[PDB]
């Protein structure tokens, strides 16, 4: 019940080739060839894209193929168009007649370069709350590390889902909620880059 | 054609059940297996389980062994799914979805090859009840903090309604507890700002 590991975020222009990767274990990914790839646009149903590694449904686009290397299978987007932009998730058989998903990819087709993201971190009459803002970032995914000086805080947060702007760009939030407040830190990394805050 | 089509959205408490139904036409329901699969909002897809329409037997995913309950019901074609003792992150989109062809000789309740799939059946679970806001303060950069409100959604405005270059209001987050929260955020100066926000029939004026 370890979910399969892929990339948050993958990007790439019209007319590119992307590659989406998916690391499982000896055990699922690398015993069989029963790994399988869902397309999903927002609001509706997951759609089997690839199956058994490397093989279509009649219906599906010759532009996505499908291949696999040791305990990794990829799934590969050519000639990407507009429409290619969804979520992908892959899902292999997990052994014991048990299935597992990958945790899930963000594709973006870029209509705009990638930007920013501007961090406001506040450090903030009710004297503990720590807020991290995040907005114009693109594409639309970010992760987000709390640090209490130069050690590690993952407890007790909370962070939104990324969120469109108006200038399809992306705005998002995340909540540290304390008691220990009397530097504080949020580390944003955005397409492998990452962004720092300090109070 | 082969169509799967789910119950409606269900509104429950926690501790509560949801009961959802799944009815398969356009093929034999007894020839194939149906799986399970969730989503909550913003999060990936979570496998749940599969049932054998012909036998009745099932299996689920360690995760909800013990809270969940697949059966069916074969003279109307239709599977069923009950989940118990709801808490508020078993809030999720729950898809039903044909898998493999079954077979005696080849065990095929394990393919991941889900080539239809039900519309998809939204339960919210919430436990929260209706509470006002809490309303702080926060180039120059501006803004106030707004902590545990419910429900959505909230209006918030500055000036009473006279600023709007630079001004950006952030979507809630939902936290563990029920509760959402917000800011939003628009030197030099030699001036009076106050964010004006209105839900509890609450209107807050803040600095």
């Amino acid at each position: 019940q370890s979910a399969l590991t892929q990339p948050a975020s993958v990007s790439g222009s019209p007319g590119q080739s992307i590659t989406i990767s998916c690391t499982g274990t000896s055990s699922d990914v690398g015993s069989y060839n029963l790994v399988s790839w869902y397309q999903q646009h927002p609001g509706k149903a997951p759609k089997l894209m690839i199956y058994e590694v490397s093989k279509r449904p009649s219906g599906v686009s010759n532009r996505f193929s499908g291949s696999k290397s040791g305990n990794t299978a990829s799934l590969t987007i050519s000639g990407l168009q507009a429409e290619d932009e969804a979520d992908y998730y892959c899902c292999s058989y997990a052994g014991s007649s048990t299935v597992i998903f990958g945790g899930g990819t963000k594709l973006t087709v870029l209509g705009q370069p990638k930007g920013a993201p501007s961090v406001t971190l506040f450090p903030p009459e009710e004297l503990a709350t720590l807020v991290c803002l995040i907005s114009d970032f693109y594409p639309g995914a970010v992760t987000v590390a709390w640090k209490a000086d130069s050690s590690p805080v993952k407890a007790g947060v909370e962070t939104t889902t990324p969120s469109k702007q108006s200038n399809n760009k992306y705005a998002a939030s995340s909540y540290l909620s304390l008691t220990q407040w009397k530097s504080y830190s949020c580390q944003v990394t955005h397409e492998g880059s990452t962004v720092e805050k300090t109070v | 054609q082969v169509q799967l089509v789910q119950s409606g959205a269900e509104v429950k408490k926690p501790g509560a059940s949801v009961k959802v139904s799944c009815k398969a036409s356009g093929y034999t329901f007894t020839g194939y297996y149906m799986h399970w699969v969730r989503q909550a909002p913003g999060q990936g897809l979570e496998w749940m389980g599969w049932i054998n329409p012909n036998s009745g037997g099932t299996n689920y995913a360690q995760k909800f062994q013990g809270r969940v309950t697949m059966t069916r019901d074969t003279s109307i074609s239709t599977a069923y799914m009950e989940l118990s003792r709801l808490r508020s992150d078993d809030t999720a989109v729950y898809y039903c979805a044909r898998g493999g062809w079954i077979s005696l000789y080849y065990d095929s309740s394990g393919y991941p090859n889900f080539d239809y799939w039900g519309q998809g059946t939204l339960v919210t679970v919430s436990g929260a009840s209706t509470k006002g806001p809490s309303v702080f303060p926060l180039t120059a950069a501006l803004g106030c903090l707004v902590k545990d409100y419910f429900p959505e959604p909230v209006t918030v405005s500055w000036n009473s309604g006279a600023l709007t270059s630079g001004v950006h209001t952030f979507p809630a987050v939902l936290q563990s507890s029920g509760l959402y929260s917000l800011s939003s955020v628009v030197s030099s100066s030699t001036q009076t700002y106050i964010c004006n926000v209105n839900h509890s029939n609450t209107k807050v004026d803040k600095r």
